[PDB]
């Protein structure tokens, strides 16, 4: 894993973009690794961290989700990729256009024959000042639902103490959808889209925290 | 892919204050909307910008305190207003901004990072501050010193513009009617100059006709040898 | 003083090529990219350069521009007439957070022999005399380039005061036309032996004088 | 801040009034509401406004909370009402201490 934990690589920072759709038995985790990317956490970080692990994979499918309404692709000075302001590879932060941001009711079927994980999030802004301006309405609100579960969360904006200068945060979510059934995102601001979902695998891969360098 | 389009041409007097307005063609918000002016014989001056998105301005030390730049995204129009002016503040005013598109905009960045080369811009708006109200001018005849030239003074008007023919336009070849020169009175003046043959001068008529529709004058003016 | 420096003007004739710098510091020019404009007399100003070396939309690749350390350039090869223009560079500035330009280089493009004013100067008329003002009037067409320099004497005193002068102007023919004028008493004007008007065109000068008389 | 070399554990609570008359009454505004966070944490409370089986004649109610900070991390307390504020912080160790239910009397 070098500087990058197993969510950092699943997320897509910059500097672990070289980890896009590996595969392995055993991924090692640094105790000097970091994020350099926008702040985030993610609640039951150790499971989803734990179920990326035995899956033992990062392939990634991109697809086409309709995002029409919106501006697609928002970044921030506290994730450079390439010396530019970027934003995570696997992730889509929208923003309003022309100061609408319209409800979005956008859906995305399994019709694969095996599951898919996808890993989305919702945004904290710092103030509301940032709400106004990056969604055009004082509220956001999300609902990622499936034929089996449902997830729905409220934005909570305030300053954080700040993180590489960002006093604003991200939280992720993680779903699962089988084969049959269907992704529902339902948003009306502070949604951070995926770009697709990862495919899930079952086998005996998982992960361990070492600094043992690596031997031929 | 945006046009600019500005309000009129101003006038204003020392003390005073002025609005100019820019009109977009179309949404024009991520990215900021530049102030530049130019000041006769001077070069372009810029004088600050706005990143819409943010309401974000920043302003030149010269004019902090009596520049204040908004954007309307509702309307799609930008304005300037300078505060308190004075004559080093006559100028065309333009306003300006990117064509700039990309793939993934920056939503918490320093304010530098929306500014960008200008291929966008306004027509320009001319302002003039001046203590002078409308005037109509004041005309004196030029006398003739192998060509000669002989010419009509419009001394003393304001504003532009100014119109001048020779023998009701019978007269063509040889005028050249000079651009006028703006007076520290904030008056405005001008000349024409017709050269013609010199041995003529004794027989042929000379009449400059000179219209300053602003003051709704004109005036007639025989030029003769002194 | 602008934040950046330019050259006041370059040269070339049609064909040829020339560079025009410009020149800044660690918190310009240094740190920040470099943007070009072309003004002509009259219409906005046009990009031609941005990020210190892409052309922008349209523009030929005979314009180009480059940057290093704290300095800039922008180069102009197979001159033709219509770059005769006024150049200005650009960039943000990062210790007064905004944006700086250079005083302007202005272009000659000497597509015609660069030509002598024609200089015509009249004395107050007698209506004006009446009217107790007198204005002197000295008229300067048909130079190129367009630039010129006006100095003002009473007999042979340089005199400052009272003094009007235009900015040049395209005329009909595509050398360039301007004014000047001299506001004086009418006891000021007839108690001199004569006025002259001086015109300065690269670093040529001629003169036209006038007498009460 | 923690600038000390040891954690902090900090106790916190929301109170839970039991009408509206009480939380206007309280706080001066309808709806309370409180972040507390960390670098690495952030919980936030909505204060819930209603009637509770009455426990020692109270109808009202308060919720707890903890929030440990590492040193080189800081405290965060953002709210709008209905914060029962900590007074300061635990100390934070670790060893073979433990806890047991037990109705047996100590003796020497
Ligand atoms: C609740 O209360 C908290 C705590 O007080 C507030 O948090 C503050 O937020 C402000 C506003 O952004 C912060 O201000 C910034 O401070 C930076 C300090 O960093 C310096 O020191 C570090 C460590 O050595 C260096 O890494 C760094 O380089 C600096 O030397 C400044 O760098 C920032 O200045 C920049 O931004 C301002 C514009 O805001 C520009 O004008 C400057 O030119 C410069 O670019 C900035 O001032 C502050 O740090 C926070 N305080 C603390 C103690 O954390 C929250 O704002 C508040 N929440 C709400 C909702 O009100
Ligand atoms: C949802 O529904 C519940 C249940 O109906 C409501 O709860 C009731 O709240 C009322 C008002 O607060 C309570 O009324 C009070 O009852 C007291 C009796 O409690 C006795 O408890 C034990 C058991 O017998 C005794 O040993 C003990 O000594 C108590 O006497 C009275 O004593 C109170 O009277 C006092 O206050 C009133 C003013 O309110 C004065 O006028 C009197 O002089 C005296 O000081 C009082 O009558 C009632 O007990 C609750 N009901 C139950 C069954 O618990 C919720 O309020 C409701 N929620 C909402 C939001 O609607
Ligand atoms: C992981 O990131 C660390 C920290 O940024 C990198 O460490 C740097 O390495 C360079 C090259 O040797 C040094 O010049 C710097 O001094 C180091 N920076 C710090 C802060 O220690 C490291 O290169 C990265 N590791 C890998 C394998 O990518
Ligand atoms: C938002 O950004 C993504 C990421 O760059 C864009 O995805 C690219 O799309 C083009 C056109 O299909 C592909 O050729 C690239 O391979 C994609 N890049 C990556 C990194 O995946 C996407 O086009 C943008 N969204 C929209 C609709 O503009
Ligand atoms: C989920 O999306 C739907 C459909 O877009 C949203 O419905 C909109 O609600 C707003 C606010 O009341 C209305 O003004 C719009 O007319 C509705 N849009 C459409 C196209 O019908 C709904 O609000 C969203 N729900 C949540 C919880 O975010």
């Amino acid at each position: 894993g070098e500087n990058c934990t197993l969510i950092d690589a699943l997320l897509g920072d910059p500097q672990c973009d070289g980890f896009q759709n590996k595969k392995w038995d055993l991924f090692v985790e640094r105790s000097k690794a970091y994020s350099n990317c926008y702040p985030y956490d993610v609640p039951d970080y150790a499971s989803l961290r734990s179920l990326v692990a035995s899956s033992g994979t990062l392939e990634f499918n991109n697809e086409s989700f309709n995002w029409t309404g919106v501006t697609q692709n928002g970044t921030s000075s506290a994730c450079i990729r390439r010396s530019n302001n970027s934003f995570f590879s696997r992730l889509n932060w929208l923003t309003h256009l022309n100061f609408k941001y319209p409800a979005l009711n956008v859906t995305m079927p399994n019709n694969e024959q095996f599951d898919k994980l996808y890993i989305w999030g919702v945004h904290h802004p710092g103030t509301d000042k940032d709400q106004i301006f990056l969604y055009a309405q004082s509220s956001g609100r999300i609902t990622v639902s499936t034929k089996r579960s449902q997830q729905a969360v409220i934005p909570n904006i305030g300053s954080r103490p700040r993180i590489r200068n960002i006093p604003s945060r991200i939280s992720i979510y993680w779903t699962i959808v089988k084969p049959g059934d269907i992704l529902l995102i339902n948003s009306t601001g502070n949604l951070i889209a995926p770009r697709g979902y990862f495919k899930i695998r079952s086998g005996k891969s998982s992960i361990m925290r070492s600094d043992a360098p690596i031997g031929k | 892919e945006v046009q600019l389009v500005e309000s009129g041409a101003e006038v204003k007097k020392p003390g005073s204050s002025v609005k100019v307005s820019c009109r977009a063609s179309g949404t024009f918000y991520k990215y900021a909307i530049n102030w530049v002016r130019q000041a006769p014989g001077q070069g372009l001056e810029w004088m600050g910008g706005i990143i819409p998105f943010f309401g974000t301005t920043n302003y030149a030390q010269k004019f902090q305190g009596r520049l204040t730049i908004t954007a309307d995204g509702s309307t799609n129009t930008a304005y300037m207003q300078l505060d308190s002016l004075r004559s080093e503040d006559t100028a065309v005013y333009y306003c300006a901004g990117p064509s700039i598109t990309e793939s993934h905009y920056c939503l918490d960045c320093a304010a530098k990072d929306y500014y960008y080369g200008l291929d966008v811009w306004g027509q320009g708006t001319t302002v003039t501050v001046s203590s002078a109200s409308t005037k109509g001018p004041s005309v004196f005849p030029l006398a003739p010193s192998g060509t000669a030239a002989l010419g009509c003074l419009v001394k003393d008007y304001f504003p532009e513009p100014v119109t001048v023919s020779w023998n009701s336009g019978a007269l063509t070849s040889g005028v050249h009617t000079f651009p006028a020169v703006l007076q520290s009175s904030g008056l405005y003046s001008l000349s024409s100059v017709v050269t013609v043959p010199s041995s003529s001068l004794g027989t042929q008529t000379y009449i400059c006709n000179v219209n300053h529709k602003p003051s709704n004058t004109k005036v007639d003016k025989r030029v003769e040898p002194k | 003083q602008s934040v950046l420096t330019q050259p006041p003007s370059a040269s070339g004739t049609p064909g040829q090529s020339v560079t025009i710098s410009c020149s800044g510091s660690r918190s310009n020019i240094g740190g920040n990219t470099v943007n070009w404009y072309q003004h002509l007399p009259g219409m906005a100003p046009k990009l031609l350069i941005y990020s210190s070396n892409q052309r922008s939309s349209g523009v030929p690749d005979r314009f180009s521009g480059s940057k290093s350390g704290t300095s800039a350039s922008l180069a102009i090869s197979g001159l033709q007439s219509e770059d005769d223009a006024d150049y200005y560079c650009a960039s943000w500035d990062d210790s007064l957070n905004g944006v700086v330009f250079g005083g302007g280089t202005k272009l000659t493009v000497l597509g015609q022999p660069k030509a002598a004013p024609s200089v015509t100067l009249f004395p107050p008329s007698s209506e004006e005399l009446q009217a107790n003002k007198a204005t002197l009037v000295c008229l300067i067409s048909d130079f190129y380039p367009g630039a010129v320099t006006v100095a003002w004497k009473a007999d042979s005193s340089p005199v400052k005061a009272g003094v009007e002068t235009t900015t040049p102007s395209k005329q009909s023919n595509n050398k360039y036309a301007a004014s000047s004028y001299l506001s004086l008493t009418p006891e000021q004007w007839k108690s001199h032996r004569s006025y002259s008007c001086q015109v300065t065109h690269e670093g040529s000068t001629v003169e036209k004088t006038v007498a009460p008389t």
